[PDB]
């Protein structure tokens, strides 16, 4: 998986960024949280939103 | 069961009779096809120049229209005898 | 000719378009004293007005019945200075705004805040930029075959669909 | 003057007065190469 | 010995049009295979190595050769001389097409897709070395006539370009306008 | 530092002043070529003139006196217009074609540096500092290149100079010695 600062690729297909990169910045330990990753990004949505939170299998790591 | 995958289509694409035929017997069908059409129109084609032949539609012939519609059936036995080539037929 | 129409410089009705011209502004010059503004605004017109007509003669442009000139963009080369010269010329104008436009983008994209420099442009910078794009075509073609020109299909975002 | 120099830089700014050495650029050429409907001249 | 020598042994491809198919995924199968060019690069030079000869060996005159078959049609330039033989030989011109037509349809009928790099055969691999050349001459010797029929085919290539632009530009290849 | 001089006598007078004071050693090597270049012209001139003088021209020599093959150019006439006055009735083409050869001569010259032309430059090989010796390397069969070689040449050279000037001068206007 990711760590604290990776560039991720998100696989969600409803999802605005879509094929689209963005980082890593908190990755919860606990596993009972269905989405664990707070993954930042610098470009906002349609509704001025600028991060989301994300599951493991759902984002790409590019390097 | 159409469908098909590769370079080419399996031999039942051609139909009951064409699949058991040899590609060898197909390019030959096709090449003999191919010349009758040609000579029926070119016959066809003097026969609406010629003098006294023309006149009112005389210059159709049975069997020159039969040569044309055949122009459609060279085509695909050339391609039928590909497909029986590209199967080891 | 093209379409049975004929040259200018041999065409009864362009010649009448000449003279009915001329007669309008010649009638509204009478009414003015030699030296004044006025009779010297109308014949510096007529004199425009004239040589109007000289040059379109001489051009080897098409008229037709209505008298008027015609444009042949079937790609006829004798007809070039029609459409093709003048095509040749926009194109290399308005492909050299679209690729130093382009440069800018990609140049300041790279950086804390991209969306400042398009508001409040980086003058130095896109000065230098503007006039890079007179060799485009030579600069448009090497990042084609680079892979500089189009990104791949794994970086476009796109509707759920497809 | 670095503020003024900013300001002058903003995109409204600029765009008129790109405009207006272009609007005037054309009105020129059409001044002295007049009523060219096609390269005959 | 290796086709470069006249470019400083690199492969010559300014415009890298062997690349392209390969720089981008925007157009999927749109732009040919190496295959595919190496052998539309042979055709074209085999077609015209016979088609100087031909314009050079009919040409009367001049420099000229005004070789002739006794029977056929005798005309002065080569712009013309096919649609009159058209129009005068049916039988002679039909059976010369339909056997440019079979062979030239029997080159990619039993191999697979030139066009991407599928087909199973050198390019230029016509049947056709009936002398049974090759197989008695060495590897050096076979990979250097490959070379030999290239540049023929290029020095041909270029010839027939000179003589299609002395028709179409009268001022085009000036040392033509001495030469005929 | 150049090459020899007079064999009778020698004197290299200017040639400090410019090789030293005004430019260098590369300008050294710049005036041979030159010297050199001028003499080969002048010596092909000087044969070229003798040659029409006696008379072998293709006429007297070979089985073709036609020149033009269309503008009616003999070498009969050519041979009986002397010779400043025959350059002028060359055909166009020919001399395009003159112009072509040398042009291409003058091409090697500056681009194919030792063996092989050069692909990227800032200038031309020839445009630099030392960039033509005077030599092009072409020695078909060559028999010698020794010291006496060169000097002979040089000495060929100017004489031959001097022989087609003194030359064209008497034919256009009175010279001064005996031809
Ligand atoms: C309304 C119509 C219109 C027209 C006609 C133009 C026309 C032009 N625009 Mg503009 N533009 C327009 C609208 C228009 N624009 C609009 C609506 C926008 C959006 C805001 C723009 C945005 C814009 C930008 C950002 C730029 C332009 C630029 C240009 C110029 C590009 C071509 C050039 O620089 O000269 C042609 C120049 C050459 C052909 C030189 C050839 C190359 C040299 C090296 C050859 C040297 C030859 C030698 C000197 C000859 C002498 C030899 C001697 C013996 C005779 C051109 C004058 C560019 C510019 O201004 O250039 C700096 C530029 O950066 N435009
Ligand atoms: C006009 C006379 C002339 C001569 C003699 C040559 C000769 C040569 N050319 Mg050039 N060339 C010419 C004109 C000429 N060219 C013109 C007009 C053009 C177009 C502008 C070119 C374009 C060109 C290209 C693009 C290339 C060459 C190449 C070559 C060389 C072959 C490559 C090699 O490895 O050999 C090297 C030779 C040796 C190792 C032997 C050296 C021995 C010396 C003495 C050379 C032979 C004598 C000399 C060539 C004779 C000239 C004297 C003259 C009075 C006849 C060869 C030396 C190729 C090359 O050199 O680079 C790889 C090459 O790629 N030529
Ligand atoms: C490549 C094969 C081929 C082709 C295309 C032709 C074509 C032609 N021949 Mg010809 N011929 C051939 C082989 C061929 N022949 C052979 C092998 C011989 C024996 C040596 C002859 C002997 C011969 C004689 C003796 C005469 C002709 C004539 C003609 C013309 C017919 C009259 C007319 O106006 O056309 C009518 C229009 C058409 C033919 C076009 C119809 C095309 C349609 C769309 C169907 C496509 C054809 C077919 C299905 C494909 C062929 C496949 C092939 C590649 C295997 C025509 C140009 C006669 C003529 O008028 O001379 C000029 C004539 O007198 N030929
Ligand atoms: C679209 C029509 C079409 C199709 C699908 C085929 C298909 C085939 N032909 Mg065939 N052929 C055609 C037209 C066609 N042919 C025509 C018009 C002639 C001339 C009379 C021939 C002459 C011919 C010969 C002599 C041979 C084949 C052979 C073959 C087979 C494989 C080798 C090959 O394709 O090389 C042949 C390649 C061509 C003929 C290229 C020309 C293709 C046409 C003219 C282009 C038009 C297509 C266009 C995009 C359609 C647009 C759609 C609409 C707007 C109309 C294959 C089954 C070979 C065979 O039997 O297999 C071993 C063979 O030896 N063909
Ligand atoms: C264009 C041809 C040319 C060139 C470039 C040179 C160049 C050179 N010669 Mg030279 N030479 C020539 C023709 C030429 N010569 C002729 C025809 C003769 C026979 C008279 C000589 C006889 C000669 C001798 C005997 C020696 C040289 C030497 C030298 C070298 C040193 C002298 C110097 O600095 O330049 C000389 C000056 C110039 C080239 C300046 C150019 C002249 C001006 C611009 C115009 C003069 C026009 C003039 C009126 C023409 C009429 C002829 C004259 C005798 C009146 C130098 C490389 C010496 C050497 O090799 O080093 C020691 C040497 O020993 N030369
Ligand atoms: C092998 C190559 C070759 C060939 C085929 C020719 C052929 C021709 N040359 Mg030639 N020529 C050649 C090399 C060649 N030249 C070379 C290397 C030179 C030295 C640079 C010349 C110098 C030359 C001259 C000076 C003239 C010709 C002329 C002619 C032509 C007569 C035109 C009537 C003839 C076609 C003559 C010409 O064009 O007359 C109209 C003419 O006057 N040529
Ligand atoms: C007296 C005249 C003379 C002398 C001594 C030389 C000597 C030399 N030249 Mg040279 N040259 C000359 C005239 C001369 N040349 C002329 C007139 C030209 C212009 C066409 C050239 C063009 C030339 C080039 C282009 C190059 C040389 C080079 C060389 C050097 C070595 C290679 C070579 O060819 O040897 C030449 C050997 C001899 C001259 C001895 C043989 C005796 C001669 C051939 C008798 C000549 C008679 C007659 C003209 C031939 C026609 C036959 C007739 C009798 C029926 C050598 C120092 C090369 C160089 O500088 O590399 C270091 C070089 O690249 N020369
Ligand atoms: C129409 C087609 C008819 C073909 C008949 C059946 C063919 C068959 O069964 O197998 C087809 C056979 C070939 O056999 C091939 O073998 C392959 C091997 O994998 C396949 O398996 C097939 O069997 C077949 O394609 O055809 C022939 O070998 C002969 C072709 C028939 C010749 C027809 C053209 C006639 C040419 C004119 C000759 C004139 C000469 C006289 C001049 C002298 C004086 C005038
Ligand atoms: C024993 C053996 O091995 O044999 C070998 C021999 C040989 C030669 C080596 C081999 C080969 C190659 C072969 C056979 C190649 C054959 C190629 C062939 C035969 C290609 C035909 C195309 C026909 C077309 C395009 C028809 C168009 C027809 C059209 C477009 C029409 O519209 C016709 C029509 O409009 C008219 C004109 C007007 C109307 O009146 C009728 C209509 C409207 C319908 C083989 C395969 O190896 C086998
Ligand atoms: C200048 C001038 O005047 O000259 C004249 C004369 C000249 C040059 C002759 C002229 C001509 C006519 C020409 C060029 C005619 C060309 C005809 C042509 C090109 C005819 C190909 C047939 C191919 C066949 C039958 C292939 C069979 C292929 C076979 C049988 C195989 O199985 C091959 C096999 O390979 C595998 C797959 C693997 C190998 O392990 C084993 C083998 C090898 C067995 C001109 C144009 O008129 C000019």
């Amino acid at each position: 998986g990711p760590k604290r600062g990776a560039k991720v690729k998100i696989l969600r297909k409803e999802s605005y960024w879509y094929k689209g990169t963005g980082s890593v910045v908190a990755v919860d330990q606990d596993p009972n949280t269905r989405y664990p990753v707070v993954v930042r990004f610098n470009k906002v949505n349609y509704a001025n939103v600028s991060t989301n939170n994300y599951a493991l299998d759902e984002i790409q790591e590019v390097e | 069961d159409m469908t098909w995958e590769g370079e080419y289509p399996p031999s039942k694409v051609l139909g009951p009779i064409m699949s058991k035929m040899p590609s060898g017997l197909l390019g030959l069908i096709s090449i003999a096809c191919a010349a009758v059409c040609v000579y029926s129109i070119a016959q066809s084609g003097v026969l609406q120049q010629q003098p006294g032949a023309y006149e009112n539609g005389s210059w159709v012939k049975w069997y020159y229209v039969l040569g044309s519609f055949g122009g459609p059936l060279a085509w695909g036995t050339h391609v039928a005898s590909w497909i029986q080539r590209k199967n080891g037929m | 000719d093209i379409s049975g129409l004929t040259p200018c410089k041999e065409s009864k009705q362009f010649a009448k378009r000449e003279k009915q011209a001329l007669k309008k502004l010649q009638a509204s010059l009478k009414l003015y004293a030699d030296d004044s503004a006025p009779a010297l605004a109308i014949k510096a017109t007529m004199e425009k007005t004239k040589k109007r007509f000289d040059n379109y003669g001489k051009y080897g442009l098409l008229c037709g019945s209505d008298g008027l000139p015609h444009l042949i963009v079937s790609g006829d080369q004798r007809h070039w200075g029609e459409f093709i010269t003048p095509g040749i010329l926009f194109l290399y104008i308005a492909g050299w705004i679209g690729w130093v436009g382009r440069s800018y983008l990609i140049a300041i994209r790279d950086e804390k805040k991209p969306t400042q420099k398009e508001i409040i442009i980086d003058v130095p910078l896109a000065s230098r930029l503007l006039f890079r794009g007179f060799s485009w075509p030579v600069a448009a073609y090497r990042e084609l075959l680079n892979g500089e020109l189009v990104d791949a299909a794994a970086a476009a975002a796109a509707a759920a669909a497809a | 003057m670095r503020d003024l120099k900013t300001y002058l830089s903003v995109a409204p700014v600029a765009s008129t007065l790109w405009f207006a050495a272009l609007a005037g650029l054309l009105i020129e050429i059409n001044r002295l190469f007049p009523d060219a409907l096609t390269f005959p001249f | 010995a290796t086709g470069f020598e006249e470019v400083g042994g690199k492969p010559w491809d300014p415009l890298s049009l062997g690349k392209l198919e390969d720089a981008n995924d925007t157009f999927p199968n749109m732009f040919p295979k190496s295959q595919y060019l190496q052998e539309s690069e042979i055709k074209h030079g085999r077609m015209s190595m016979l088609a100087w000869t031909g314009v050079w060996a009919t040409h009367v005159g001049g420099m000229g050769l005004g070789m002739h078959i006794p029977g056929m049609p005798v005309e002065s330039d080569w712009t013309k001389a096919l649609g009159v033989f058209a129009a005068e030989q049916p039988a002679l011109f039909g059976a010369i097409l339909l056997f440019i037509s079979i062979a030239e349809g029997e080159s990619v009928g039993h191999s697979g897709d030139n066009w991407r790099n599928m087909s199973t055969k050198e390019p230029g691999n016509l049947g056709f070395d009936w002398m049974g050349l090759t197989r008695k001459l060495s590897e050096e010797q076979v990979a250097r006539y490959k070379i030999v029929e290239l540049k023929n085919g290029r020095a041909a290539m270029i010839a027939m370009a000179s003589l299609f632009a002395m028709e179409a530009i009268p001022g085009s290849v000036p040392i033509m306008n001495v030469f005929n | 530092t150049p090459l020899g001089g007079e064999p009778v006598f020698i004197g290299e007078n200017y040639w400090d002043k410019l090789t030293l004071e005004y430019g260098s050693e590369a300008t050294g090597t710049y005036l041979r070529a030159a010297e050199l270049k001028h003499g080969r012209s002048a010596m092909l001139a000087v044969t070229g003139f003798a040659f029409h003088k006696l008379g072998l021209t293709l006429n007297n020599i070979s089985p073709h006196e036609y020149l033009s093959i269309r503008d009616n150019i003999k070498f009969a006439d050519l041979a009986a217009m002397s010779p400043i006055e025959a350059v002028k009735h060359i055909p166009a083409e020919g001399m395009a074609q003159i112009f072509a050869a040398i042009a291409a001569v003058e091409i090697y010259e500056l681009t194919h540096r030792n063996g092989k032309l050069a692909y990227d430059e800032s200038v031309a090989p020839g445009l630099q500092p030392g960039g033509l010796t005077g030599d092009l390397g072409w020695n078909p069969l060559n028999i010698k290149v020794t010291d006496r070689r060169r000097l002979s040449e040089l000495q060929n050279g100017r004489a031959a100079m001097f022989a087609i000037s003194a030359w064209v001068a008497a034919e256009a206007i009175p010279g001064s010695v005996p031809i």
